[PDB]
DNA sequence: GTACCTACGGCTTATGAT
DNA sequence: GTACCTACGGCTTATGAT
DNA sequence: ATCATAAGCCGTAG
DNA sequence: ATCATAAGCCGTAG
């Protein structure tokens, strides 16, 4: 049986692949700034239980675990992504605190996956905080046997802090890193004023940030990129001339190279250009880098001002390179060029939703706990008749039935708010002194011990009851007015800013 | 070139032997372990192959083994291996490399495609084994129909309707139409919420003539909002609103929902009422309400339980059917046994090939790699 | 500081390496017949919890786990060892039930470690049965953080069933497989007669066994090997002539090849020899093997008897190959050539030790449980005074002190053997009616629930008490006389033989 | 040969630069990352190298890079790299490859070893970091002495002996002698059980003159068996027996122990009494019994606890010392940082090299590979 | 994503020398 | 135990042609 | 002297 | 024409 098929099927195949790739592999999201690979790796590290204050663990365990349960797409890319996060000179804020040969700026690759030791950092727990409190949704795996969180309940806009650079079948994005303190300040300013202008946001955040300092010249490019989404910016290295107090000779000191520059390739290209006579004023070349900071020495040829040579280098050498700013991400699963204000608004909305869901979950939990404690205290009030009823009843099920069938006296020492002390699904036929039990309450009573009959357990129960009342009152209050919610958000953001504050690295010299 | 990878058959006469192209190691191992030694030939592949248009250079060549072994690269003289078959994984990467190979052959040798020699295999996708009962399934629709059949293997419903024991092709067609409508609703869910769409199954009908009396509109929207509030067990609210945008009436209801922090309205328009989707919804709702399926009794095949919802009964039946089945999904050619691979992919009596056509001369390949077609084509909304 | 060192250090280095290798890598033990790699793999599979009646699991998970926790010596050798066990044509009884491309007789290697699915078999649980009952010792890992069992509490002499073949710096061993039923019969015969002769053991076990059948000719070699430890034995393939009912022509059918023979290499060598004119009477060559059994067809040249050609093949072709029997293993960590009787005796002694230790552990556990149940029943006897004592005492510690300080009445309904109902460490100042409690007993009383006050819990407690009495009596009895121990061993071995019985594969034709 | 692997230094004059030989990737990576660029050279190695005697063939060559880069393979003309250093892992495989390299050089070029040019490095073995206090330890004995020092950092014992506060070098030497005796007992444990050896610490002395009175022998063996039965908390028993093998007495006690299923005797002989091991045991037992260390009070450094056993007190002190320390063991050259590797292995002021000698011309290499020496040499009993 | 090197013993198989 | 091939877009850098 | 053609790099994937 | 020397393969390890 060979049915005839049209050649047009070629379009249906390529379109499916392109859509699947664009949706699932390259483009990150505005709410996390993380790729699904990073998502699965972080989720696996969290489920395994590798905190920052614990012993190190081998990389093979984590790699095999991720391959087996969540990411069945090889090991090479996974290991490369893991090594990428541990490099200090590759990200403004590292996420995977490791120990071992992780490569360096010299382009040398890291060691095998059977030597390194990795674990989470203190900042990593700030990303996946409040996970088990039903704050996000769960997505099934490839075979429908596990659950994967859709979005991370984060507290820091990692998209604007670190950024990424990927290329898809149709689009390509690239975002520079930034400083955390200025991002928090801009978020606070936007919380203060929803109708803030671009100049007001640009005033708080002058420019981007890099793990290694540099020099920025063009101011029009960064403004055009912040306003529209595309622009160009130049990066200049830090150098200077040196003349001895005596006759001596001129000398150039290199303190830092631009972002994403190979040192060995750069030195090789400089040596080649010197050999090719294309550059003048250069005699020799040395290196003085150590564990105290990178230091490159270039000997200036005799009878040379050196400034013209340095300008020629800046014109030709990789010490001056541009940058293709391109901000493209997903908003509802669709590539859309979005500005700073939209990202900030989406972050605020995500935070509001997470806080609301966490509050609802905590309120339901506290309601259930208080409703159980009420019946427990009622059972503590009258004890002796329950003792006789248990002693007479042969069957525990019959004892439960007898307990449910009979009302209770509600002693004076036993006897809060008018409402909010009962679950939603609870029927009005219970708790109308007058009081009735429930099969669940009866089982909870049957699950009591003898230690709960001391002169301290009663006081502990009363204290817990009052505490739960205060907690549910505060939760109802924060659910009532959104102003308290905004105050809580502001306080949490200020605390986060106070925790992980730092100092500027790069420098912006306008022309 | 000729050694190392190509493992030809005993026969040297073309148009009798078949050539295959798969991933090199994981597939070629089992392929050679299970192949015949009379008219079978296998040429492994390593990774991917460069595109023709993205980088066009007659001097550019990395493998060249395919062309070197098929022809001299010009073709009318030597036409060895008149029959070729492409076996490929069922993933998106397999489909991608398949598209690359197809466009490569199309742009290199048009005659081998015009004369009807290219063939595409259809590897299995699911292996269902219910104890002794085994089954090989290749498509998602086939899997779904098989599941529906396993669920509808001889049930018998007993409602208080005109039929004491309603069962058979009528019930099966009703379940199929219900599944199609649920799929349509899941597709349209991107626009409107799902609660109202699910409730319209039991809500009464609606007609544009109802825009005369405000009392009828108010009664309908009140019943709707009340039943929504009743069925809502999560943290959401529902409010009603009647709007008049006309010279006199043009009654237009507005449904107000209150989620976590933001309310959202959903007015009703003449276009939405006239839409074929809403028309099908109303027709199926009338058909289902004319069933009186409240007190029901259906068994498959030794147990029955009266419920209050047809979808709940359907879910219970699907659960009872899926209790004791086993399914294995083959996610790669290097995953099954050589005998299974042979019998299910390249058995001249059990395989299912596919023929390519030369229907029209179009600019699909031209729009392929320009980035302009790449930007404009994703219009799948 | 450069201290002068003698060149003699070369001897101290090589000796250490040789000793370490010989002790830890190559030579197996007589009590398990397993290498430390197999030991660690089986222990990891047991700790992970991959039984036979469970879902399959990826190989990457197990490989990474073994590398991380127990065997930090690469992955290639581990994966090769894992694949070796799953091959049916490589062992008489497979241990790792897998699913996927595991290679075949054609010499083709298996797929990558990211495709296969493996799990334990029903026979595997018979190897590591009764592990957590303190039956063997625990050995520390390389960093002293984990525990590894020294020997496996096995029930089947895997050394004689499967055997192995390794080569050390000084020695080299090789043992053919055998049949399980005859080994069990020989063990039973040795249990019957400790002074059995070699002929009596040889009478029950004619010869070895192979996963694929073969033909054995030399009888002196196997006897000399069983008596001393070294010998030679020849292996012959199974073939036959074929003549059609009509004129036709002669044809040779190959049904099986000898042990450890590559089919592709064999066919290539035969084709080469035919091309080189070294062999006569051969015209062509074909293959008819399928999924129903291997079948090789050789076309006999016209005008040829074929028997002379077949004899020439048997003389030259690999169809007839010898075998270097060499039985060398460890007895107390020292390579010692040992015969069959010594291996059987060591197996019996190991089984006796395991059974004795398991019995002691079970007896101690039952003693502790019964001693706790006694105090629990005593507390069940008198309840009301305990209720008042708990109601008056504010502090639970003070309540425990008051309970311990006061004697008890030992009601008539509360009131076994004269002894064996109390632990060893128990002091004679308790349980002298008269009865006293203990802080542990008092805490157990405090850890009671209300469900234990029904008309069924008392009967359940009495039944459990009588059952524990019967169990400790039976344990004391089996510890008393060794005849009951030998009877239990015999019954267990007979049950094992009845479970995993099979039929002979190979064939022995004496000359 | 010269490219690819060898990374020479700027200086071309020999006898000033140093050459190193390590495992290729895992070691050479960090080595080149941390090396200097003035007088440093690194030649990686891939796996192992064939032996000289096991397979001797002048035509046999696989790498040949070492010889090709050091000399012309004949040596007096070119003597480049007058100084060589061998860095190797601390495992048994590293020691094996070290032995192979040593015998290779010895059997190829005797002059380079005679003139004193071969050197062996001593990589660190332990990294102990007690918060701010760090330490680099290379040997097991050094690690043990460091642990003993950390445990004996200023303790002060208070017994009821002649010294009210006994502490210092006397106590430290006593602990060292006790540890040496415990090591000797652990070594001799292969012959005799450990219970009796541990109990002889507190059991009274014994003399060959005690073979006159049977009552004294009976009293001693009865006390021994009684204390053994008292200390035995596991499932074992102990019985006594007095034997006379002489013309008149030659009193010889026999200790009968009952393990799981088999009893075992252990008579006492004049040779065992005269042995230096038993003599040292008796001397240390007398020294310890002459201490009256029952009621003791030792603190390190803010807590003390009276116990009834000196070994129990020692274990408690070791536990208190090892509470808050951290240890990392480097099990490979490709495990530490490049700066640490430099500073701790190839720092011309912090390293610790080793010189080889040409003391005697012996047949060790001859006995190496004959299988006769291989069979006869394992006499380590 | 993948092709060739070593130890270690015991066995063999093949090929030039006495 | 290890060296070279591809897609995919956006950017650049270099080099021969108008 | 000023425009068209050949490369390299960025990150997942094989 | 009959004995001494050079290989390949088997499985853990690097």
């Amino acid at each position: 049986i060979t049915p005839v098929n049209i050649e047009e099927e070629l379009k249906s195949s390529y379109l499916d692949y392109a859509m699947s790739v664009i949706v699932g592999r390259a483009l990150p999201d505005v709410r996390d700034g993380l790729k699904p690979v990073h998502r699965r790796v972080l989720y696996a590290m969290n489920v395994l239980g590798n905190d920052w204050n614990k012993a190190y663990k081998k990389s093979a365990r984590v790699v095999g675990d991720v391959i087996g349960k969540y990411h069945p797409h090889g090991d090479s890319a996974v290991y490369d992504t893991i090594v990428r996060m541990a490099q200090p000179f590759s990200l403004r804020y590292m996420l995977v605190d490791g120990q071992g040969n992780f490569g360096s700026i010299d382009g040398d690759s890291a060691a095998a996956m059977r030597y390194t030791e990795i674990r989470l950092a203190k900042i990593a727990h700030e990303l996946m905080a409040d996970l088990e409190k039903e704050t996000v949704d769960f997505v099934d795996n490839y075979d429908g046997t596990e659950k994967i969180p859709d979005v991370m309940p984060t507290k820091i806009p990692n998209l604007l802090v670190n950024g990424s650079s990927g290329i898809a079948v149709g689009m390509a994005t690239n975002i520079p890193p930034h400083n955390l303190t200025e991002v928090i300040n801009g978020c606070l300013a936007y919380i203060d004023d929803e109708d803030i202008s671009i100049e007001g946001l640009m005033e708080h955040i002058p420019g981007p940030d890099f793990p290694t300092a540099a020099i920025i010249n063009g101011r029009r490019g960064i403004e055009e990129a912040y306003r529209t989404g595309r622009g160009k910016v130049y990066i200049r290295a830090r150098a200077e001339v040196e003349v001895d107090a005596k006759t001596g000779r001129e000398t150039i000191i290199v303190h830092e190279i631009p972002y994403q520059v190979n040192k060995a390739r750069l030195i090789e290209k400089i040596a080649e250009l010197v050999k090719e006579k294309r550059v003048e004023g250069i005699s020799a070349l040395r290196d003085e880098s150590d564990k105290d900071g990178m230091r490159i020495v270039i000997e200036v040829k005799r009878d040379a001002v050196g400034e013209v040579v340095l300008n020629n280098l800046y014109s030709q050498t990789q010490l001056q390179v541009s940058f293709g700013i391109n901000m493209v991400a997903l908003h509802h699963g669709q590539p859309k060029i979005m500005n700073l204000k939209d990202i900030i608004a989406a972050f605020v909305r995500h935070r509001r939703e997470v806080v609301t869901r966490r509050t609802i979950f905590e309120l339901r939990k506290a309601r259930d706990r208080a409703h159980i404690l009420e019946a427990l205290a009622v059972a503590l009030a009258n004890i002796d008749p329950i003792i006789e009823l248990i002693r007479h009843a042969p069957t525990p099920a019959e004892a439960k039935t007898a307990l449910v069938a009979n009302p209770w006296q509600l002693g004076n020492v036993a006897a809060a708010g008018d409402d909010a002390a009962r679950p939603e699904w609870l029927e009005p036929e219970f708790g109308v002194g007058l009081y009735y039990l429930t099969e669940q309450q009866a089982q909870a009573i049957l699950d009591l011990r003898l230690q709960k009959l001391t002169g301290l357990e009663h006081e502990k129960l009363l204290d817990e009851y009052k505490e739960l009342l205060d907690q549910i009152a505060e939760l109802l209050r924060i659910l009532g007015s959104a102003d308290r919610l905004m105050e809580v958000i502001r306080e949490e953001l200020e605390l986060v800013r106070e925790q992980f504050g730092d100092k500027r690295r790069t420098e912006i010299t306008a022309n | 070139g000729l050694p190392g990878k190509l493992a030809d058959c005993q026969e040297r006469d073309p148009a009798l032997s078949e050539l295959y192209l798969v991933e090199g190691d994981s597939a070629g191992g089992s392929a050679k372990q299970g192949r015949n030694r009379k008219n079978q030939a296998i040429l492994p592949l390593k990774g991917k192959i460069l595109n023709v248009e993205k980088a066009r250079f007659d001097k550019m060549l990395s493998s060249q083994e395919v062309a070197t072994l098929i022809t001299a690269l010009y073709n009318p003289d030597k036409l060895r291996y008149h029959s070729i078959i492409i076996m490929t994984d069922a993933d998106v990467d397999g489909s991608h490399i398949r598209t690359l190979l197809l466009t490569f052959f199309y742009r290199q040798m048009p005659e081998i495609v015009e004369r009807g020699h290219v063939y595409i295999a259809q590897p299995p996708l699911y292996k269902v084994k219910k104890g002794k009962q085994e089954q090989y399934i290749k498509d998602d629709e086939a899997m779904d129909q098989y599941q529906i059949s396993i669920a509808l293997d001889g049930a018998t419903l007993h409602t208080n309707a005109s039929a004491p024991a309603l069962a058979g092709e009528a019930l099966e067609k009703l379940v199929s139409e219900y599944n199609a409508t649920q799929k349509m609703i899941n597709r349209m869910e991107r626009r409107y919420p799902k609660a109202m769409l699910k409730e319209l199954i039991y809500q009464p009908t609606l007609t544009e003539a109802d825009l005369s009396d405000e009392q009828t509109v108010t009664r309908w929207v009140n019943a709707l909002v009340s039943e929504l509030n009743d069925k809502e067990q999560h943290g959401s609210q529902w409010k009603f609103d009647v709007h008049t945008n006309a010279e006199q009436n043009l009654f237009e209801p507005i449904v107000r929902v209150r989620t976590h922090g933001v309310d959202t309205d959903y007015p009703l328009d003449h276009e939405f009422i006239t839409g074929g989707e809403y028309r099908r919804i109303c027709t199926l709702g009338e058909k289902l309400r004319g069933l009186l399926e409240e007190d029901a009794f259906i068994e498959r095949g030794e147990r029955r339980q009266p419920v209050a919802s047809f979808e709940q009964a359907l879910d219970w039946l699907v659960k009872e059917s899926r209790r004791g089945l086993s399914i294995q999904r083959y996610k790669g050619l290097g995953e099954m046994n050589p005998e299974q691979l042979w019998e299910t992919t390249m058995d001249p009596e059990s395989r299912r090939m596919l023929r390519v056509t030369v229907k029209d001369a179009i600019a699909a390949d031209q729009l392929f790699t320009t980035l302009m077609g790449d930007a404009v084509e994703p219009r799948r909304a």
